[PDB]
């Protein structure tokens, strides 16, 4: 997960 | 800015979730890791700033409020990028199963449903708490886009783990959690  | 699109600030591109209001003032709530970078948002690149930062929380939350100091008054709606928008009237918490969609400046309206309700997720910068994961696909500039069912506003798109064809990983902070935090409901 990564922030977009 | 309507819900779903493009703001400018420290040079990147991020996307505005909700229009909000109190006091017979407006603003737009988006996410914490696109406040964190700039006070002053535009919405083009080089463009007038329509609004300032109020507040920010990211990680642990994802969500931050920008007051506008242009003097317009933006109508409460999220953009469907067909010439059409979504009127939004009132907000809630998502629910697992429940068929979802966002509107994100990148990858402009996607749908999805919601998988599990307060995840916590942990990101380079640290973990953010009680967040919804969803099928619905993303990408970078998409954060802050506004996650909707009907009319109803549901949450702020934090990030993913990626999309391939039509299966994404979009996770989001609650809306109800930002609107509480600064007193503040959508119209």
């Amino acid at each position: 997960a990564a922030p977009e | 800015v309507l819900g779903g699109g493009a703001i400018y600030g420290g040079g990147s591109r991020c996307s505005a979730a909700f229009n909000v209001t109190k006091g017979g003032a407006r603003y737009f709530v988006t996410a914490g890791h696109c406040t964190n970078i700039s006070a002053n948002w535009s919405a083009s690149s080089g463009g007038s700033v329509v609004g300032v930062r109020e507040g920010t929380s990211f990680p642990t939350n994802d969500y931050g409020i920008v007051r506008y100091t242009d003097g317009s008054s933006p109508a409460g709606t999220v953009d469907l990028y067909n010439g059409s928008t979504q009127d939004i009237s009132s907000a809630a918490n998502a629910v697992v199963g429940q068929a979802i969609k966002k509107s994100g400046s990148t990858t402009k309206v996607t749908s999805g449903t919601v998988t599990a309700v307060n995840v916590t997720v942990n990101y380079g910068d640290g973990p953010v708490y009680n967040m919804v994961r969803t099928t619905a696909c993303s990408a970078g500039g998409d954060s802050g886009g506004a996650h909707f069912a009907g009319s109803v506003a549901l949450g702020i798109h934090s990030g993913s783990s990626g999309c391939s064809g039509t299966a994404g990983s979009a996770i989001h902070q609650p809306v109800t959690e930002a609107l509480s935090a600064y007193g503040v409901t959508v119209y």
